[PDB]
């Protein structure tokens, strides 16, 4: 949809959801991590978020009261993969999305910190990140080894946990 | 008589630069157009290059 014009003023509803609809938690994380966690998301969720498109599809008006369950499952997958990065790779997904913060979320500026939690959650979780609709010939922007846009300042941080992990032969 | 007049030297004066001293320079111009073009093309190398990795980061994104 379109935009507020002219004027508008937020109001909110202090009601609680009908007794017939069960209960589900929030993701509760917010634009950094959640785009950071995009693709391990997508990894894992790939078949409960078709199949909430599908039935919002199938039902052609009625999506917003047909397709809770599927949403609901959506949630909880997603739930639980950013439950597993902090508990497991908290200290890697802090570096990647601060990394992010400090420019336009663009994840080009990120690189260092994208490698470290890419081999992190491939090594624990078994999640990789897979960028599809290409055909085996091109080389994903994420693997370039001398990209042509590059960071106005590399992150400190970033930089030093890259240097020392390939000292520690981690990556 | 002549004493304490204001005259010339005995070898006269070295003479002076009173022709035109605009001496034509620079490379001949099909050089300064080739190292435009040469110019040009590597520019166009190095953006067109930098467009094709900002359609992948959307991609991505
Ligand atoms: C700022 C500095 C200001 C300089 C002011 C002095 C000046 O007038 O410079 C002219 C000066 C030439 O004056 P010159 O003393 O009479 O030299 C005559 C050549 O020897 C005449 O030689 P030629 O024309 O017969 O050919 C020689 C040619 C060799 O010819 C080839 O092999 C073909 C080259 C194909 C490319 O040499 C080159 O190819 C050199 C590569 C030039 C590419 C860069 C051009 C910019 O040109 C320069 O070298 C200075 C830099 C370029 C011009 C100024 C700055 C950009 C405008
Ligand atoms: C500011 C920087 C100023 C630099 C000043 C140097 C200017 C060079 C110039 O005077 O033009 C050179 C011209 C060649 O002149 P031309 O006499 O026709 O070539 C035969 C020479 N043996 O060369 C050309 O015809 C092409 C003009 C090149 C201009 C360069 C752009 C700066």
């Amino acid at each position: 949809p379109r935009e507020a014009a002219a004027h508008w003023v937020p109001f909110e509803d202090k009601a609680n959801m009908p007794d017939n609809v069960p209960d589900v938690v929030e993701v509760g994380a917010t634009s950094a991590p959640l785009l950071s966690a995009s693709y391990f998301i997508g990894a894992k969720c790939k078949p409960y978020n078709d199949d909430f498109m599908l039935c919002r599809e199938e039902s052609q008006g009625s999506g917003a009261i047909d397709c809770l369950k599927e949403g609901r499952r959506v949630t909880r997958c997603a739930v639980s993969v950013i439950e597993d990065i902090n508990k497991s790779c908290l200290d890697e997904f802090r570096l990647h999305w601060q990394c992010l913060e400090q420019n336009n979320h663009q994840l080009s500026g990120c690189r260092k910190a994208e490698a470290l939690l890419n081999k992190c959650v491939f090594t624990k979780l078994n999640l990789e990140k897979k960028i599809p609709g290409l055909r085996p010939d091109e080389e994903p922007v994420f693997l370039k080894k001398d990209p042509w846009i590059k960071p106005a300042v590399d992150d400190f941080k970033s930089v030093r946990a890259y240097a020392e992990a390939k000292k520690n032969g981690t990556l | 008589p002549s004493v304490g007049q204001d005259l010339p030297p005995v070898g006269g004066y070295e003479p002076v630069q009173w022709r035109r001293n605009l001496p034509a320079r620079g490379f001949r111009p099909l050089v300064y157009l080739a190292a435009l073009c040469g110019i040009c093309g590597y520019g166009f190398y190095r953006a067109l290059g930098g467009i094709q990795e900002r359609r992948e980061l959307k991609r991505e994104k």
